[PDB]
């Protein structure tokens, strides 16, 4: 029972997905940057307009 | 607010003479008659409104011939102005539409 550097190694399926979710949150995160900075941002109920970007972007 | 002095410049004092109220030195002979209204407004910060208005407010400020939202292109939203802080701020314009099928929220 052994364990090894090619247990670990991701394969071409997790290397297409992890490309394509990176683009499409950092698009998402960068729209909610924009949304606050210079523009209308929707704030959350019970907290300030930069609470709701952090709760967003986590 | 401070208002000082021209020759020593001490605090003056508002106290009361024999024709008028005086700011007053109290150090030097310096006084003041106050012949007229004089004021200093201080302007504080009002409550946030935001979650005010949310969830069918008591809003009134619709009218006849209203425009119509421009999304829906029907007069079926509220529209109101308020100060955000002080009053001194020009008020600012926002409304929001509620229709059947249909929420958003507008600027
Ligand atoms: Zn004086
Ligand atoms: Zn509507």
């Amino acid at each position: 029972f052994s364990i090894g550097i090619g247990d670990v190694t991701p394969g071409q399926g997790l290397l297409k997905a992890k490309y394509e979710l990176l683009n499409a949150g950092y698009k998402k995160c960068d729209e909610y940057i924009e949304a606050l900075n210079t523009g209308k941002l929707q704030q959350q109920p019970g907290c300030t307009a930069e609470e709701t970007l952090e709760a967003l972007i986590l | 607010m401070l208002l000082f002095c021209p020759g020593c410049g001490n605090g003056l004092i508002v106290e009361e003479g024999q024709r008028c109220h005086r700011f007053s030195c109290n150090t030097c002979p310096y006084v003041h008659n106050i012949t007229r209204k004089v004021t200093n407004r201080k302007y504080p910060k009002l409550k946030e409104v935001d979650d005010v208005l949310g969830g069918a407010a008591a809003w009134e400020n619709v009218d006849s011939t209203a425009e119509s939202c421009p999304k829906c292109e029907h007069p079926r939203a509220y529209f109101m102005q308020l100060q955000t802080r002080s009053a001194d701020e020009p008020m600012t314009t926002f409304y929001k539409c509620c229709n059947a099928q249909c929420g958003h929220r507008w600027r």
